[PDB]
């Protein structure tokens, strides 16, 4: 002998929600600009000669 | 030039012999900076870059 059991109507799952993510482009790098070194490093000898 | 000119009508004399190697120094350098130098953003091609 067992005790009866009626299933009623399933209680409501927790609901999942879907993402579309579209990530960061990355960063670029910095080309190489160029200061001209050797035009100031002879202009303080000159004007130090002077 | 005229300093050079103006010490020596003056009559100091220092700069003979040895002592020219001051204005002949002086007078390289300046070649330098005015003749060749280096050239600005019209003159995309400088060695570091090309």
């Amino acid at each position: 002998m067992k005790r009866g059991f009626a299933r009623p109507t399933p209680e409501k799952p927790p609901v999942i929600k879907p993402e579309n993510i579209v990530l960061s482009t990355p960063l670029s790098i910095p080309p190489p600009e160029g200061k001209p070194w050797w035009l100031i490093v002879v202009g303080v000898v000159v004007v130090g000669l002077l | 030039g005229g300093m050079v000119a103006m010490v020596f009508a003056s009559g100091s004399h220092v700069f003979g012999g040895i002592g020219s190697i001051f204005p002949l120094f002086m007078m390289v350098g300046i070649m330098m900076m005015m003749f060749r130098g280096m050239g600005g953003g019209q003159q995309q091609m400088s060695r570091p870059k090309l």
